[PDB]
């Protein structure tokens, strides 16, 4: 499920005009855009931040771990984080970083890369939660659903053996409590063999993450069909705006680069028009992924292909680029 | 004293460890009714 | 009955408590007027603009250029105003799909909130949902989620099930719990202990298919009332 | 149905619920009771 969007803002003074001409006092002629785009592409950045503060910041306390790890026979180590790595990540969230292919701006130093676009005009704001805040956030949520059930989503943690939060949860689909405590040691050798079939497929046929890679491609083809549209001239004699004043000469020149003013402001009314309708469905899809954490993670839900194709017994969330990843 | 602009590392929140063993359970003994304004 | 009762009469009155102060409850209800009323003065701001002509207004135009050469600034002028006028009825169409995925939520919340109770984590309350309670409010619509937040935790040592004859003893509605010296049955969200009887638990299976079975005595309340 | 000690369960003294009415609860197994 996309939760969040790669935060865009967009200088007028720079894509319109040239950065170097006198077009600027032509701008003020067309009066208030830039101030309406500003403010919806600033709404924009602050939808994007209150969605994963919506998905993400579903607790207030940061629950912590046992150093003995044991719960029952069952192996929580590739969703639990690992202390080798720097970025204190699990097993498997290490493999969903390594698959959305994004640009990050995690690179110290600062031929070219594709954030040339920022010389047009065109920057990428960071987020407010890094990585490794949703990764604490991740390790928080999945140190209350292990440790405690549905207990730490509403109200006090209250601790409980996970064979028997494992034996409520049976309870609540239709399943007696005999069923878990005599076959222990299956339930425990098909959850993990179940866990470790998970990294087998999401290392294989190359689309189990197309929902987050789709967002980033739609970001990255906006912003092309955004610098492709600096070329064409919309009917002028070019699209170089010194080259209009050296060719021809004041009384033609101003019929021949307001073409070019209107046209550019029409394609960033119109990236701006797509940009919020891709924030609405990024909002709808992050409220779908908010409720599904509710009520999947913080307990367990009797809706039917809501959390899961069966019956529905936990879910654990694992971070993900630009979105969060169930395990149902 | 002296009022100014701080700038800080934006806190989670507070720190709290489970207790979990394999032979505890916790059962609360009282309750709190509590009105959650929703707009 | 009367604790309950205090309770929720003082949790009603700390509503009124927390809604004349902090100056930003209802921020999600300004903010529908103060979008549209900034939208709405945005519009009437763009018409002293001239587009690329001599004169915004449209009256010193054609009493100033001929019939032919004011058209030219007269269509610079349409086509502008034009434009801003689809820029804002785009914007009031994708806000108007907003308030209706709003109205959406909050339909589908009194449907499951008020006319009824929802056992949904977290949709009416962080907590057990007991009722919801929906105001009036201009330009939409304020619910009261009371709920149920436990409280005053102990922490005992459990067992998963009972050893009496050989015969594995498993709870029905409820969990073993022990203060240290003798064992007891209590329900998962309130403690209230009661003696392990045959009523409370039911016979599935022997002594030895059970990890982490104690040894206790299971009472029954006919071999009192049979041996007399 | 009749209050027959399996529709129901017992929990506390009849002093402290606001509103109770006295009835008698018929146990099943007195009948029965031949030993
Ligand atoms: C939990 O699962 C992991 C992954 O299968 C186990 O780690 C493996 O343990 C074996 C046994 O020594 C090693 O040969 C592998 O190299 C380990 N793999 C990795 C990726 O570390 C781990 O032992 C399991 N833990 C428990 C308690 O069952
Ligand atoms: C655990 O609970 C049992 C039952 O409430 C306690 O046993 C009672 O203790 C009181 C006080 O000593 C006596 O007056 C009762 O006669 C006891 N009843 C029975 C059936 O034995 C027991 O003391 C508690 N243990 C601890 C450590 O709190
Ligand atoms: C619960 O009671 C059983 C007996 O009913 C205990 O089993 C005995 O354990 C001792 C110690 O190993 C053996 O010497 C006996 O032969 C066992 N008896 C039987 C019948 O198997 C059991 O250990 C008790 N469990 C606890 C936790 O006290
Ligand atoms: C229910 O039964 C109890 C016990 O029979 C009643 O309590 C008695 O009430 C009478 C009349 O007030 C008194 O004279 C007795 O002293 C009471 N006995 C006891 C043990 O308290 C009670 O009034 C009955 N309630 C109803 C509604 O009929
Ligand atoms: C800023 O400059 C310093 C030294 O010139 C360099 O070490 C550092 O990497 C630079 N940081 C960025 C973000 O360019
Ligand atoms: C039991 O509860 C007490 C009081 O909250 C607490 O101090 C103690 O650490 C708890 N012990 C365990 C094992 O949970
Ligand atoms: C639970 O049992 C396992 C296996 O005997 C043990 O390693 C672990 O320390 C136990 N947990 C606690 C809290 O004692
Ligand atoms: C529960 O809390 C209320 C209010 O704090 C108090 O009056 C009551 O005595 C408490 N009950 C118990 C059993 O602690």
């Amino acid at each position: 499920l996309p939760v969040s969007m790669t935060k865009t803002s967009v200088d007028c003074t720079m894509y319109i005009c040239g950065d170097s001409t006198e077009c600027s006092n032509l701008l003020l002629q067309y009066g208030s855009f830039c101030t309406q785009l500003k403010r919806a592409l600033t709404g924009i950045a602050v939808e994007q931040d209150k969605n994963t503060q919506e998905v993400f910041a579903q607790v207030k306390q940061i629950y912590k771990t046992p150093p003995i790890k044991y719960f029952g026979g069952f192996n929580f180590s590739q969703i639990l984080p690992d202390p080798s790595k720097p970025s204190k990540r699990s097993f498997i969230e290490d493999l969903l970083f390594n698959k959305v292919t994004l640009a990050d701006a995690g690179f110290i130093k600062q031929r070219d890369l594709i954030c040339a676009q920022k010389f047009k005009g065109l920057t990428v704001l960071p987020p407010l939660l890094t990585d490794e805040m949703i990764a604490q956030y991740t390790s928080a949520l999945l140190a209350g659903t292990i440790t405690s059930g549905w207990t730490f989503g509403a109200g006090a943690a209250l601790q409980i053996p996970f064979a028997m939060q494992m034996a409520y949860r049976f309870n609540g689909i239709g399943v007696t409590q005999n069923v878990l405590y005599e076959n222990q040691k299956l339930i425990a050798n098909q959850f993990n063999s179940a866990i470790g079939k998970i990294q087998d497929s999401l290392s294989s046929t190359a689309s189990a993450l197309g929902k987050l890679q789709d967002v980033v491609n739609h970001n990255a083809q906006a912003l092309n069909t955004l610098v492709k549209q600096l070329s064409s001239k919309f009917g002028a004699i070019s699209s170089v705006l010194n080259d209009i004043f050296s060719r021809l000469d004041p009384p033609e020149a101003e019929v021949q680069i307001d073409r070019l003013i209107t046209g550019r402001l029409q394609s960033l009314q119109t990236y701006v028009t797509q940009q919020l309708i891709r924030a609405a469905e990024i909002r709808a899809s992050a409220n779908l992924a908010a409720t599904k954490m509710s009520e999947c993670v913080l307990g367990q839900s009797k809706r039917v292909d809501f959390c899961g194709k069966g019956y529905h017994l936990m879910s654990f969330p694992q971070s993900a680029p630009h979105g969060v990843v169930f395990l149902h | 004293a002296s009022q100014s602009i701080i700038a800080y590392t934006m806190s989670l929140g507070a720190e709290n460890s489970v207790a979990y063993s394999n032979n505890s359970i916790a059962i609360p003994t009282n309750f709190t009714i509590s009105v959650t304004t929703e707009i | 009955q009367k604790l309950i009762a205090n309770q929720f009469n003082s949790a009603i009155g700390k509503i009124q408590d927390s809604l004349s102060s902090t100056a930003s409850a209802l921020g999600k209800l300004q903010d529908v007027v103060n979008h549209n009323a900034q939208a709405l003065n945005t519009l009437v701001k763009q018409l002293s603009s001239k587009f690329g002509a001599i004169s915004s207004v449209l009256n010193d135009i054609f009493s100033r250029l001929d019939p032919p050469e004011a058209e030219v600034q007269i269509d610079r002028l349409i086509t502008g105003r034009l434009q801003s006028l689809q820029t804002y009825v785009t914007q009031q169409l994708i806000r108007a799909a907003e308030i209706r995925a709003s109205a959406n939520l909050a339909a589908t919340k009194m449907s499951e909130c008020v006319l009824g109770q929802s056992k949904r984590v977290d949709f009416c309350g962080k907590g057990y949902h007991l009722m919801s309670f929906p105001q009036s409010a201009p330009h939409g619509v304020v619910f009261l989620h009371v709920t149920y937040v436990p409280a005053q935790e102990k922490n005992f040592t459990t067992a998963p099930a009972i050893c009496h004859d050989g015969k594995a003893h498993f709870p029905r509605e409820g969990v073993f719990v022990s203060n240290g010296t003798h064992w007891f049955v209590t329900q998962r969200n309130f403690y209230e202990p009661q003696i392990i009887t045959t009523d409370n638990t039911f016979v599935s299976g022997n002594c030895d298919v059970v990890i982490g079975i104690v040894n206790n005595t299971v009472y029954d309340p006919l071999q009192p009332e049979l041996d007399s």
